[PDB]
RNA sequence: GAUGGGGUAGCAGAACGUUGAGUGAAUCUUAGAUUUUUUUUUUAUAACUAAAUAUAGAUGAUAACUCAAGUGAGAAUGGU
């Protein structure tokens, strides 16, 4: 995502999308710029290796 | 000598010293990746 | 009343007057490692230095390129580039193809079509059905 | 067909009758006038100067006219008082003494009477919008062929058509 | 860096140069390639043929740059270019005689035998740069040339209010070509229809000090032999440069003039009257002479048209294809002079 | 009228008017042999910075 | 390629030809002697000699992809010449794909209600290559029964004289004579 | 210079034969003409096609910043008396534009997503066959009119460059032979 | 899609259309959809 | 040398003094009519030649003008005109691939041709003077 | 100024490509290795030029020569 916001502002220019004031995407159901609980507080069971 | 990379065609060109204060004043890095390091956010993870 | 046009300009003829060759620089790259440039290296070492100086109005640069294969990459005049690889051609057959990028010009390939190309009109004007005997049917 | 070598047959035109009857005992030269437009760069022997040694009888020598389309006549019937008369109606009331009324009692063009006089500016206005308020009623559809029109005769005075 | 050594030694203070040095031509394989490609004389050297690729935007001195060269040389074109037209076709009208100047000495041509050299620019000017690379500044149009015209005190009025210009006072006043005199840095930008123009000015410049430096070198007879063989041996058909109004009247005040019968228009041949594309065939007459035809759709489009072609005719007339120049004779032990035709002027209608 | 070529087994020939009439082939493992303009030609020439065409020429 | 440089307009414009079905034509009759007993051209060998006219196959520029062909009016087709008994023993046949529904009619039946026009348009149509040029071919062909049509204005003419005409020969000749007074 | 706003609905319980129909009712048309539309069809989805073409409009005002010059351009054409601009969609249906920065359906087209599920339809002759329950998907391009205005001037402009029509036009002879035919 | 609940971030982008709308907020780009260094 | 025609000692400066002349060259038996500024390119690669040799053409079949025309039995004389080319360069074609194949076989044999041509320029075509001839 | 030139069954010779291995603890790569695409050129079942997109320092890729085969698919009412 990060990829394809820094080409829009680039080409748009002054008209680049308040992105802050959109929904949230729904394939994680998070909002913009924010992380997860589980990826905020690396709550992930890792390997014993 | 040696081969003949992007950078020297734009040296020749004239070029490439325009490059080089533009990139400066933009703090992008002149020939080279900078001191930033590499994506982390996987690692952080546990991702092999 | 004549007023005069002022978009029109004149054309270039190459040959008539002067002729110009269109390579105006032939690139070489070798690689000291690549086993396929065995054959190149023995063109620029015996084969390049005359053909070199046979040629002084094209301009030859000889650059390295490890890991790579090796070509003959010839500018032209026109903008364009045609770039051959050489890849496992003994220099005798390297010759063969720089010597095809120098008698070349930029154009693109193109079918066969007609033999003459003409930009000045016809001696005797297109044919009219009213400026002649007239025909009656 | 085919292949182009046989396109080549079928679409193939014979030469000239002219050049069909090739000499022999050795070379000649022939009169083959062709049946098309000469170019401007023939120029005709009454626009060659007097000095122009090319000027000659005619190459086949060396071996009632077409009917009337536009024979003009000039004509002088107003004399230089009446120019005067001509330039007080005009300003006087441009309405009644038009170019076309003037152009009728004087006896002479219509372009004539324009060159002596001109109509008041607020007039020459008038008439423009009377033109302009015309060609809004024009659709799409006329409005478009009386631009091309306007285009093909600047296209025939630059050489085009 | 270490790893990549510089592929062409120089000093430290060299990209704060405006232009490369002088020794520097002798190292470059792109002018040894450029002298070659245009068969210039071994007295060139390749200091000389590196100066004519220095525009005066790239290096302010007097020296090192472009101005001085392209100056003598422009004279040399703009003159052989003048007496070849004058011989060839005396008869051309003022205005389609600083057209055909302007379409092989100006810079439009110019531009095309530059190309047609295999020359390519350099982005911006520097000591770095290859000598062999014509370089220029286009973002900076303050450079101008020195001509032999000079300014209307009219100038102001002249492009604001629309006043008239005439024709013969170009030939005083306005340049050769008829046009009127005087008419840190980020590179984040795009082209401008200036730059289009500065850049095919520099090209221009350079064609031209191809010339002046041949004249210095090699003498006059060799840049004669350059201009014939680069610039005249270009194609324009002169008859695509007329732009009649009302060519009747023109016509009619020409066979006045000459005395010649009044002109008058016949039909030779015609068909598909009343269709969507006739064809109306009307010649001319002035007499029993045909002065030009015309074949048109519209009647009047054909009497229009044949007119034209009469007039072309008239102007367009040559004593020869390849004619004897004036200067010609200055060379040495040249066949004596013969006068050439001198026409009176193109006709003023109504 | 023949341009400079290079014959790969004889060597470098020269440029050859018939229309005058000479095809001359130098070989050698020298830039000089060959008859060619070399650096050092171009130096010399750089060099004569007081040969003058005739002002009757000029 | 020089021959094909200049104005091609007048090359590929209409030519409005005209021909009499009823005046002897000393080439297209196959009686040659006495000159008293030359004919008309038969009905094909007219259709012969007008469908080459359709297809512009007698310009010097023609292409059978490019339509430069020309117009050809035809008069007095009412006093078409025929040979033997055609008139009245040659049939033409028609079929709308419906068992029974076969139309027949001679030729002096046909020439009784389209008159003699649409028995010339049926041979010109077969001389035609059967394409899609066929049709704007065939529409080119105006043919009237008698001498009236309303193309008396359009057919080509050369100072005045249209072709055919009494004096139309030397009027050509008498302008050519003029062309050759310049370079 | 203009603004866009690609948005993708969510996945509906229907197939693309039968949705693709509701997309090409609502292309080219206004968000207002659009949402009437729906509001008024006899179609199942039309209802979820007006909640989506709403939510599509929330996003392109509040991220992209479309259609918020209704105000300011209702100033120029009666106070000022201002004539508003007229131009012809490709299509070719005419229009009447009062404010540059009205929203409209600019692009629609239609994509099939995953299966909802599977009904087994059970024949005769102990003959069974699944059934694929379908969901696709809409995406609509919102625009402003100032892309219709800017795309029609064009169209006007590469027909009055293509030349008049002339009378006799200059056919090339397309062969080459090395003699005069004439 | 008409039946899923409205959740928080729904009912805000409704507020800020209202306001857009009326006129009392100027809508402006965006700046923190990417952190460049060119600032263009 | 065969005395030239007293015929063609009379007209040919009238044929030379037109605006406009063509030729119809003939490489190998081959006709190409062409003018002064044309481009021939020749269907083979001419042996023995390299980008800016002068040609000297001395095979002509018909040298003319609009109104008048030279023809030559075998050939028109070469003490007449002259007419001269320019080697341009080498072209070539994109290559072609013709497929081999019968109905009922699977075997497809494949042809590859790319056929090189010589591109000339006629720089020169002047009738001379014939006059002390 | 060499001679020769269609081809089924069938026989014969010479090559390319694919997968893995040796040289290889080798060579190259943020001065862009690799990117299923597009483009350009070269007598070309193949490679190459350049462009666009993304970003790797080796669990990456790789010339040349050689070695070994689970090595080349519009056809089996073939299988998934
Ligand atoms: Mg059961
Ligand atoms: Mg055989
Ligand atoms: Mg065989
Ligand atoms: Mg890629
Ligand atoms: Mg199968």
């Amino acid at each position: 995502a990060a990829v394809e916001a820094r080409n829009e502002d680039w080409m748009l220019g002054p008209l680049a999308p308040r992105r802050e004031l959109d929904e949230i995407t729904l394939s994680n159901g998070n909002f913009f710029g924010s992380l997860s609980p589980t990826r905020a507080l690396l709550e992930s069971e890792v390997s014993e290796e | 000598p040696r081969r003949v990379t992007p950078v020297d065609k734009e040296r020749m060109v004239g070029r490439w010293k325009v490059i080089q204060k533009e990139l400066q004043k933009r703090e992008l890095p002149v020939l080279g990746t900078g001191n930033h390091g590499k994506y982390v956010e996987l690692k952080w993870l546990g991702s092999k | 009343t004549v007023k005069a046009l002022t978009q029109i300009s004149s054309a270039g003829r190459n040959g008539v007057g002067a002729f110009v060759l269109q390579c105006k620089k032939l690139d070489i790259h070798y690689s000291d490692w690549a086993g396929s440039s065995r054959g190149m290296n023995g063109f620029i070492k015996s084969l390049l230095p005359k053909f070199a100086a046979a040629n002084p109005q094209i301009e030859f640069v000889v650059s390295p390129r490890p890991a790579k294969h090796p070509i003959l990459m010839g500018h032209y005049i026109n903008g364009r580039t045609k770039a051959i690889c050489v890849r496992n051609m003994e220099p005798l057959e390297i010759l063969k193809k720089a010597e095809l990028l120098r008698d070349a010009s930029g154009e693109k390939p193109q079918k066969f079509k007609k033999p003459v190309t003409s930009t000045n009109p016809s001696v005797r004007g297109v044919w009219s059905p009213y400026h002649g005997q007239g025909m009656a049917v | 067909q085919s292949t182009a070598n046989r396109t080549k047959r079928m679409l193939n035109i014979p030469p000239h009758e002219s050049f069909l009857n090739v000499p022999v005992e050795g070379d000649r030269i022939i009169f083959n006038p062709p049946s098309s437009e000469a170019s401007v760069y023939h120029t005709p022997f009454k626009f060659l100067p007097r000095s122009d040694p090319r000027r000659r009888a005619n190459i086949y020598k060396l071996f009632d006219l077409p009917p009337v389309l536009y024979n003009p006549t000039k004509s002088y019937n107003v004399t230089p008082e009446q120019v005067e008369e001509i330039r007080e109606l005009r300003a006087k009331d441009p309405k009644k003494y038009s170019v076309t009324y003037l152009s009728n009692k004087y006896n002479c063009t219509k372009v004539f009477i324009m060159m002596c006089t001109q109509a008041p500016r607020e007039h020459q206005e008038q008439h423009k919008l009377a033109r302009a308020r015309t060609a809004e009623n024009w659709g799409p559809r006329r409005a478009a062929a009386k631009l091309d029109a306007r285009r093909r005769k600047e296209m025939l005075h630059r050489g085009e058509i | 860096n270490d790893r990549f050594p510089p592929l062409e030694p120089l000093p430290p203070a060299a990209e704060s140069l405006p232009s490369p040095l002088p020794e520097r031509a002798l190292t470059s394989a792109k002018l040894a390639a450029l002298h070659a490609r245009l068969n210039l004389s071994p007295k060139i050297p390749l200091q000389t043929l590196a100066r004519t690729l220095v525009d005066a935007s790239a290096d302010e001195n007097p020296q090192f740059n472009n101005a001085n060269l392209a100056f003598v040389g422009q004279t040399l074109i703009n003159y052989h270019i003048a007496e070849w037209l004058l011989c060839k076709y005396p008869r051309l009208p003022q205005g389609i005689l600083f057209s055909a100047m302007k379409a092989y000495a100006g810079p439009k041509p110019l531009l095309q035998i530059a190309r047609s050299w295999g020359v390519d620019t350099a982005a911006v000017p520097g000591g770095e740069v290859d000598p062999g690379l014509l370089q220029f500044d286009a973002l900076k149009p303050g450079v101008a040339i020195t001509n032999f015209g000079y300014k209307r005190t009219e100038l102001a009025y002249l492009e604001k209010f629309k006043w008239r210009r005439g024709m013969a006072s170009r030939v005083v006043l306005d340049d050769d070509f008829g046009d009127v005199v005087r008419s840190d840095v980020s590179y984040d930008r795009y082209g401008n229809p200036d730059t289009r123009a500065a850049a095919e000015r520099a090209h221009a410049y350079f064609v031209r000090a191809v010339v002046g430096a041949i004249y210095a070198h090699c003498g006059r007879e060799a840049a004669k032999a350059f201009v014939k063989a680069h610039i005249m041996s270009r194609t324009l058909d002169i008859a695509k440069l007329f732009e009649f109004k009302y060519p009747t009247r023109e016509l009619a005040a020409l066979c006045a003039r000459e005395d010649f019968e009044p002109p008058v228009a016949r039909l030779l041949s015609e068909t598909g009257r009343q269709s969507r594309t006739p064809v109306f065939v009307v010649g001319i007459y002035s007499g029993s002479d045909k002065l030009g035809e015309g074949a048109a759709s519209s009647l009047d489009h054909a009497r229009f048209k044949a007119a034209m072609n009469a007039l072309k005719a008239w102007y367009l007339y040559s004593p020869g294809e390849n004619p004897r120049v004036p200067s010609d004779m200055l060379e040495e032990g040249a066949k004596p002079w013969t006068p050439a035709y001198i026409d009176m002027g193109e006709v003023i209608s109504r | 009228k023949q341009v400079r070529r290079f014959i790969p087994g004889v060597g470098v020939q020269d440029e050859v008017d018939f229309s005058k009439v000479g095809a001359v082939v130098r070989d050698g493992k020298r830039a000089g042999d060959l008859g060619v303009r070399t650096r050092s030609d171009w130096e010399v020439i750089g060099k004569m910075k007081s040969v003058l065409p005739k002002v009757k020429a000029l | 390629m020089s021959q094909t440089v200049g104005a091609t307009r007048l090359a590929y414009s209409r030519v409005w030809h005209h021909i009499s079905a009823v005046t002897p034509h000393p080439t297209l009759s196959t009686i040659k002697a006495p000159s008293e007993a030359i004919t008309p051209p038969s009905l094909g060998r007219l259709a012969s000699r007008i469908a080459t006219i359709l297809m512009g196959k007698h310009k010097p520029i023609w292409d059978p992809s490019t339509d430069c062909g020309d117009y050809v009016v035809v008069t007095n087709c009412a006093g078409l010449y025929t040979t033997g008994h055609k008139k009245w023993r040659k049939t033409y046949y028609r079929h709308n794909t419906r068992p029974g529904s076969l139309q027949a009619i001679t030729m002096d039946a046909l020439m009784e209600k389209h008159g003699g026009a649409e028995v010339l348009r049926k041979a010109v149509s077969g001389m035609l290559p059967k394409n899609r040029l066929r049709d704007k071919r065939l529409a080119r062909l105006k043919a009237f029964e008698g001498d009236a049509h309303p193309y008396k204005e359009n057919l080509v003419r050369f100072g005045g004289k249209v072709v055919g005409a009494p004096g139309w020969e030397e009027a050509v000749k008498a302008i050519r004579e003029a062309d050759m007074e310049r370079l | 210079t203009e603004r866009k706003l690609v948005y993708k609905t969510g996945y509906l319980p229907t197939s693309v034969k039968k949705l693709v129909h509701l997309s090409r009712q609502i292309r080219g048309k206004t968000v207002s003409e659009a949402l009437v539309q729906m509001q008024f069809s006899k179609k199942k989805m039309a209802k979820e096609v007006k909640t989506e073409l709403l939510r599509a409009e929330a996003k392109a005002i509040v991220t992209r910043g479309m259609g918020l010059g209704k105000a300011a351009a209702a100033a120029a054409q009666k106070e000022t008396g201002a004539e508003p601009v007229k131009i012809q969609t490709k299509d070719g249906k005419h229009l009447e534009i009062r404010d540059p920065t009205r929203i409209y359906v600019a692009e629609t087209f239609v994509n099939k997503g995953f299966t909802r599920g599977v009904e087994l339809d059970y024949r005769a002759r102990g003959r069974v066959f699944k059934m694929n329950k379908p969901t696709t998907t809409m995406t609509v391009v919102l625009k402003e009119e100032k892309t219709r205005i800017r795309e029609h001037q064009e169209r006007v402009a590469k027909k009055l460059r293509q030349g008049p029509w002339v009378h006799l036009p200059d056919r090339p002879v397309t062969s080459q032979r090395q003699f005069y035919s004439w | 899609p008409s039946q899923f609940e409205v959740t928080k971030d729904r009912k805000a982008i409704k507020a800020r259309q209202s306001k857009f709308l009326s006129g009392e907020e100027t809508w402006a780009p965006g700046k923190v959809n990417a952190f460049l260094n060119s600032k263009i | 040398q065969p005395p030239i025609s007293q015929q063609v000692k009379e007209l040919l400066p009238v044929l030379a003094a037109q605006p406009g002349h063509y030729t119809t060259i003939h490489i190998h038996g081959k006709p190409y009519l062409v003018t002064e500024g044309d481009t021939v390119k020749l269907p083979f690669k001419m042996p023995g030649v390299a980008p800016g040799d002068v040609l000297r053409l001395n095979r002509a079949s018909v040298i003319g003008s609009r109104d008048l025309t030279l023809q030559g039995a075998p050939y028109v004389d070469e003490r007449l005109f002259e007419c001269r080319a320019i080697v341009m360069g080498t072209e070539s074609e994109p290559m072609r691939v013709m497929i081999k194949k019968k109905r009922r076989c699977r075997k497809k044999k494949h042809v590859f041709s790319k056929h090189k041509y010589t591109v000339l320029r006629i720089n020169q075509l002047k009738i001379n003077d014939v006059s002390s001839l």
